[PDB]
């Protein structure tokens, strides 16, 4: 029951011209609140803040989360970046693929904390 | 540090959202409670917000930026 | 009666106390039920709204009116 | 490059298209990041209101010419090379009040 | 005469037109009520796209209501006696302890 | 625009025609329900009819002592009384029962509901 909300991992589009312009097309977890998430969703359109999730595992820093195939529904295993968050449109939201398990939500709740310094 | 007293069903509830949110405590998920006490019109606040950003041609002007850093 | 020990910030306990004050509660742990099921129906707003609009919008509850004055 | 300054950013593909923007990543991401992208959360002039997400940072300190507010629910990740030059920085108290409202905007416990 | 009891669907006659509805109130303000009067019920509608937190889904059963309905608690009124025509047929347990959750929702309600 | 708040007593229109049966009633209904209805200015509100018949007051109902601002004489809520009506037919606010009254009133709901513990 995918409803546009946080810890869920969507397709979206990330390039500046969108059209016919190749790539930059990745999928991301939503982690802005979910009371933003639901108005986004009542309007119909606004703005959320995503985590760009990879395929290319590569090294792994402590403000990155290894994301497993078996939980989240991506074809492969991959890799939220904390440190390439941004907010977009709601109109850049492609498709639903699924969630992020609990565990991998919690050490992503970690990775932002530390990427922005927010621990305290 | 303070002693509160809840139903069952309260802890239950409690428990069933710091699972869910993967929260490290209950505390945690009772702090998540409060503040959501403490913005009442939150929504509200985010569709002006939103409003104010569109129509000042924001998402246009920031846009370029989309695709920094991935790909 | 479950009791628990949970930490919470001088400003979170201000803001738990400002809505007990706000809503005539007798203590924190009031307040703090409150609060659990706020936590438990995070669109209950928006979930009235929605439904109070279906009711309304059908024809076939217009009737329940008839009743309004019942037993008074 | 540190947490709470206030930079001038390149927002062309051109133009005069440039905007500050307060940097919110830690320093240690910034002194690493062109291995590129600076996390920052846009400010702007309008401050007509002020909501639980975005907080006033004063002219006094800013180095800005008015008081400005950064929009912490359009926190962005943007290339290095678009910060231009510093503007100003924020104070401790206004750093405090950006991270309650990154707290509040990105569902983060404390 | 007949008795009218917590957790049963009644058809309701509301002429000055038919409707279900679950009766609510307890057993002995029913008991008194048909001597009396009027019974709390909460109506039922076969609307169930969306079942809010205030409301209950009723599955269908095959000797009472025969579509998937719900139970709209934030809709509750006490109405006069004589408007009880029929007992359709009983919500289960579960579905009357969700009603119990729904109505102690809508009505600020602890315990 | 008038917030209406639960344990506050209104002044009521329950006539199904919209004839002079208004009469005072406590909103029960939660808080939430109570501001959405008021910020969208349409909605459904659940109160508890209040009448000036004291003579026996049974476990569901509820005394509500007289005030110098709201009911100038003595009142009982009659807990099995309670209904949902459109927001449209509260008129306006008269009072608010004290803390211990809406206290009671909760008693007399759940006893009234059978929603006890």
């Amino acid at each position: 029951d995918l409803m546009m909300r946080r810890g869920e991992i969507w397709q979206v589009d990330l390039d500046p011209a969108r059209g016919s312009e190749a790539n930059n097309q990745r999928p991301a977890v939503v982690v802005s609140n979910d009371r933003a998430n639901a108005t986004a969703t009542r309007l119909g359109r606004g703005v959320i803040t995503v985590v760009p999730v990879t395929s290319n595992i590569a090294k792994v820093y402590p403000f990155q989360v290894l994301l497993s195939a078996t939980t989240t529904g991506l074809q492969v295993d991959c890799k939220a970046q904390a440190e390439q968050i941004r907010s977009i449109a709601t109109e850049r939201l492609l498709r639903p693929i699924g969630r992020v398990s609990a565990a991998e939500l919690a050490q992503l709740d970690e990775a932002l904390k530390l990427h922005l310094d927010l621990w305290s | 540090k303070l002693s509160v007293s809840l139903s069952d069903d309260d802890v239950a509830i409690l428990d069933a959202y710091v699972k869910r949110a993967g929260l490290p405590s209950r505390s945690a998920g009772l702090q998540h409670a409060i503040r959501v006490l403490r913005y009442p019109t939150l929504e509200d606040d985010y569709a002006n917000a939103w409003q104010e950003w569109s129509a000042a041609g924001d998402t246009d002007a920031w846009e370029q930026t989309v695709g920094d850093g991935v790909g």
